[PDB]
């Protein structure tokens, strides 16, 4: 095979010398990030197990219940700046959904690289249990599948507890556009 | 027909224009098709240069030229590759100019030595890598057809054929929503960016290797440079 080697360390190593405070750690893959990038986002089965398993003991679920507020969801979901170096301190971090998904069915500007998630809750019968599968899905994608391109968005730090409580509510707070 | 024409004829100024401390133009400039022939030298960019012994881009063999023959203070350049509003790049130009002499031109790059093979190699790695908070790569976002990032749509780029010839040959490529022409360094930057990395070296490898794997998957593009978008 064309074996690439681990010349691709030193290429980014060297070719990203400008870092803002703290940022060299965003260079380095960890072990899930790894095996996603070498595979092309094809995990072989027992691949695609492993990282299961390490990702979902990292899941922690809040000590209230899982839905927060669908408003303040709302707008985790329109929100696509943080984290960024052109960010400015203090921006306050989405999950950025519409650039992925369809949401509020009124809505008009969404992407198609994730699936639709119109009705998500009434398609579920707002069942309580299937928005811990919601929640653990935001969490951590990755802890139900392996390689999946939505952000790890809770085990990475871009959302808090409560904005995952917000954004899940989104999803299954009855009274949210998505579910009307 | 294109307000990105001006800076085609401010690339052409600075091609005929006498700088540094050797004071010299960068006429005499080699960009892989031999000393001074602009001729499609972009359709076959980026490429090996015996001189230097890398593979390189056009805005990494323009700074070598300044170095060199002309003697210009590159320095000022790499600090400000990207125009503003009231001031130009002078590494925008110059792509902009010649890469309208390779107008009509087909995208044409060629794995021909052991430095070239091996760049598009990592620069394939580079697109497949997944890194940082949002755990994006390239591939994320280019792994795949008919899919679109809110309402724009998304080109295929992890393999040959339609949307990346034409994506390469529309790039460099004049965003009005900027009002400033653009070059491929501006665009790693820019994705770069917004994938939560941190900002990559202009003219740096990384960049470099990606462009390489994007035009040789841009193979048969027909050049339309520079475009409006
Ligand atoms: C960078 C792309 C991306 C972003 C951003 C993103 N998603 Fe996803 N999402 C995907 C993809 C691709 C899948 C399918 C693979 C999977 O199961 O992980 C998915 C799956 C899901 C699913 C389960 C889909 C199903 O089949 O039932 C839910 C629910 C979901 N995402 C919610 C969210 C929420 C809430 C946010 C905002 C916090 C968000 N997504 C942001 C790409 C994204
Ligand atoms: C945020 C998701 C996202 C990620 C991450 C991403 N892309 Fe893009 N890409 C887009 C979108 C949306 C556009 C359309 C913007 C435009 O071209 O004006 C685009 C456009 C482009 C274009 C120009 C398309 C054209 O014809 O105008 C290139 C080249 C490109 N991407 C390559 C890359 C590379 C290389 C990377 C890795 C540094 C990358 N992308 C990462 C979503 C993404």
């Amino acid at each position: 095979s064309a074996v690439d080697p681990a010349r691709v360390d030193a290429v980014v190593k060297t070719s990203f010398t400008k870092l803002p405070e703290g940022w060299e750690s965003r260079l380095q893959q960890d072990e899930t990030q790894r095996i996603c990038s070498v595979t092309r986002n094809n995990p072989s089965p027992e691949q695609a197990a492993a990282i299961m398993k390490a990702e979902e003991v990292r899941i922690k679920f809040p000590a209230g219940p899982v839905l927060g507020s669908w408003k303040d969801g709302a707008k985790v979901a329109q929100n696509g700046r943080g984290g960024q170096f052109s960010d400015p301190p203090g921006t306050v971090s989405g999950g950025n959904c519409y650039a992925c998904h369809q949401l509020d069915p009124k809505e008009v500007s969404y992407g198609t690289l994730g699936p639709s998630l119109v009705g998500y809750g009434r398609e579920r019968n707002f069942s309580a249990e299937d928005a811990k599968i919601a929640f653990a899905k935001v969490y951590d994608a990755q802890a139900s599948l392996a390689c999946s391109s939505m952000p790890r968005f809770g085990v990475n730090g871009v959302l808090t507890e409560q904005q995952i409580k917000d954004v899940v509510a989104y999803l299954f707070d009855p009274e949210s556009p998505v579910n009307k | 027909a294109n307000p990105g024409f001006l800076n085609v004829d401010r690339g052409e100024v600075l091609w005929s224009e006498p700088r540094g401390t050797r004071n010299v133009s960068l006429e005499t400039c080699d960009l892989g098709e031999g000393p001074g022939k602009l001729e499609g030298a972009y359709a076959h960019l980026p490429r090996y240069f015996a001189d230097t012994g890398k593979v390189m881009d056009l805005e990494q063999r323009l700074l070598w030229c300044m170095e060199t023959i002309q003697g210009r203070d590159t320095k000022p350049l790499v600090a400000k590759p990207f125009s503003g509003p009231g001031r130009t790049s002078d590494m925008e130009d110059l792509v902009a100019f010649i890469a309208n002499k390779s107008d009509g031109v087909k995208i044409k790059v060629a794995l021909a030595t052991p430095q070239e093979k091996e760049m598009y190699a990592i620069g394939e790695a580079l697109f497949f890598r997944r890194s940082s908070i949002n755990d994006f790569s390239c591939s994320t976002c280019h792994g795949a057809a008919g899919k679109r990032i809110r309402l724009q749509a998304l080109p295929q780029l992890d393999v040959p054929g339609k949307d990346a010839q034409l994506t390469m040959a529309t790039w460099p490529t004049y965003r009005v929503s900027q009002s400033a022409l653009r070059t491929m360094q501006h665009r790693m930057w820019d994705m770069y960016r917004q994938m939560r990395m941190p900002a990559p070296d202009y003219a740096s490898e990384a960049v470099t290797a990606l462009t390489l794997y994007l035009t040789k998957q841009a193979e048969g593009g027909e050049l339309k440079v520079p475009s409006i978008k």
